[PDB]
């Protein structure tokens, strides 16, 4: 949607290096608990009281790794992300009614983990570009509304 | 409004940073003008370069502030009134910014101190970093 | 922060509504489901056609709850922390939502006190109903 | 966009009975009183102090009639919205550097400026009507950037 040459290769660079089974555990669990209000739509995955019921919480993991999917998809189809998503932009927004802004909060924790596991590999420069990947893959979503 | 254990955790990794709060600023500042290009408005005179002093300074600057604020917590309206006029009343700076900086601050925050960086902590520097800018937008609300 | 002429315009237009402020209550809800149909979602068993006593009831429900927060002003997180809990940890609702409820509550009170709706008071009603939704939405930050 | 017959015409309806040298400039005054940190980019306008200043100022009541202009215009282009502000959305974009944001803050000024004039003529189902006029032509100006 806008990568150049090395931001396009630097993005995917990092994403191979990712621990397919953790991060996505761990960035679902994040929003969770800094941004309560999220819980609103997770109340059947149970105990979600502390910090630490959230992070121990075998669905909330075994659903997390369902979004990294998502990403891995949609950062493989960057020229037609604005329809890759189409159907789970159906589904959040008549389905479940979850305000766009969340996309958005969703987006950036997941940057915080990324910029966790790999310490001083994730650069300014690195940041920057996984930023607009987050971007697009937000404002693909919302797109069934406007 | 600050639990009481949010101010605390805030002060035990905010306490781990130490000399190192001088650059994790800088370190913020770069990684914002870099991916929110937008916020370079406000900082025309600027060199903005990679090694870059002013940037380097002035990422310092805002580093003892953060510091101080952490220090007079239980009381900041008091302890920034002198940078809300500025931010607020002078420059005028658009609400949003300050939520980008925010994030940035806590990438950097997170690739340094990753032994600190729990779920707990995470949700407490958050916290904080919202009241604090609050009082800069102060005069807005 | 609210600024003393803030609270004291804030009175006045309040004032002028009285008996009113029932009906300026319902209307608003009904402006909003309307305008943002995604808000009904919070409200699923309601009747909400034009008439209905429940919007209508409701109406009134939160009408009582600004007048009580306009008596005490100088401390709402006191007067509110009741419903803070509720909103806020009950019914988890989405902090956007408090944003469209304060639209559409000034949306009616400038179609029915156009002699009052000054830009000096619509300005102090914005920061007013901006501070109360911080309140109910205390746990979340 | 969206807009079913009764809008359709209910919104052209309202406009007609619109004062042309009024609104456009109590829009422009009020968005400057209500929200300080917009006048940043008014500086040439002058003395915007007090909000006597602001709407006792010729050139912000002369430039905004040149905004409801752009309303008039676009509400005359429904079906093709996304384009009839193609070079305004250049312009605002990276010509004066906007955030996007701002445009739904003045498009919701506008709401409250015509429920002032038409009174009790402003129901709810107008209302209804008119904010999604006002978000279409939101939506259009930040079109550049994504
Ligand atoms: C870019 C961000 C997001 C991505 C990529 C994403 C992806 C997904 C995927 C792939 C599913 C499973 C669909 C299926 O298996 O058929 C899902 C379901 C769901 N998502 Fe997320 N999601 C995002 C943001 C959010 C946000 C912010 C919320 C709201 C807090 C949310 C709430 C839900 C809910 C409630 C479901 C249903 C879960 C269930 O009962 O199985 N998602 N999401
Ligand atoms: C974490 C929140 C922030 C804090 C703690 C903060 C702190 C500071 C400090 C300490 C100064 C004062 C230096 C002096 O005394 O001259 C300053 C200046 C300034 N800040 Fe920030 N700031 C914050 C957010 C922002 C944001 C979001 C922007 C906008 C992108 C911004 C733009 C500026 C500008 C342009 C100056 C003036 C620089 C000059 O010309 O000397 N600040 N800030
Ligand atoms: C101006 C801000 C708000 C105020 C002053 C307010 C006030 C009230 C009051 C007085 C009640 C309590 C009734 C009781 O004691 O049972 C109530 C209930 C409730 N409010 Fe609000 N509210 C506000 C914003 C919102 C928003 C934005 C939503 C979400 C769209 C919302 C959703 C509800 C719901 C669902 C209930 C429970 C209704 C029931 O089942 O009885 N409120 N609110
Ligand atoms: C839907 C909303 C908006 C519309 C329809 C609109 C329309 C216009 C038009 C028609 C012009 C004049 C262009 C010309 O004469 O060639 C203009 C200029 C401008 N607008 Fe707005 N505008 C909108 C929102 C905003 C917002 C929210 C801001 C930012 C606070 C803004 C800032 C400006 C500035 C600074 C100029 C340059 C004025 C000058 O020096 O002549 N506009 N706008």
């Amino acid at each position: 949607v806008h990568l150049t040459p090395e931001e396009k290769s630097a993005v995917t660079a990092l994403w191979g290096k990712v621990n397919v089974d953790e991060v996505g555990g761990e960035a679902l669990g994040r929003l969770l608990v800094v941004y309560p209000w999220t819980q609103r739509f997770f109340e059947s995955f149970g105990d979600l009281s502390t910090p630490d019921a959230v992070m121990g919480n075998p669905k909330v993991k075994a659903h997390g790794k369902k979004v990294l999917g998502a990403f891995s998809d949609g950062l493989a189809h960057l020229d037609n992300l604005k329809g890759t998503f189409a159907t789970l932009s159906e589904l959040h927004c008549d389905k479940l009614h979850v305000d766009p802004e969340n996309f958005r909060l969703l987006g950036n924790v997941l940057v915080c983990v990324l910029a966790h596991h790999f310490g001083k590999e994730f650069t300014p420069p690195v940041q920057a570009a996984y930023q607009k990947v987050v971007a697009g893959v937000a404002n693909a979503l919302a797109h069934k509304y406007h | 409004v600050l639990s009481p254990a949010d101010k605390t955790n805030v002060k035990a990794a905010w306490g781990k940073v130490g000399a190192h709060a001088g650059e994790y600023g800088a370190e913020a500042l770069e990684r914002m003008f870099l991916s929110f290009p937008t916020t370079k408005t406000y900082f025309p005179h600027f060199d903005l370069s990679h090694g870059s002093a002013q940037v380097k300074g002035h990422g310092k600057k805002v580093a003892d502030a953060l510091t101080n604020a952490v220090a007079h917590v239980d009381d900041m309206p008091n302890a920034l009134s002198a940078l809300s006029d500025l931010h607020a009343h002078k420059l005028r700076v658009d609400p949003v910014n300050f939520k980008l900086l925010s994030h940035c601050l806590l990438v950097t925050l997170a690739a340094h101190l990753p032994a600190e960086f729990t779920p707990a902590v995470h949700a407490s520097l958050d916290k904080f970093l919202a009241s604090v800018s609050t009082v800069l937008t102060s005069k807005y609300r």
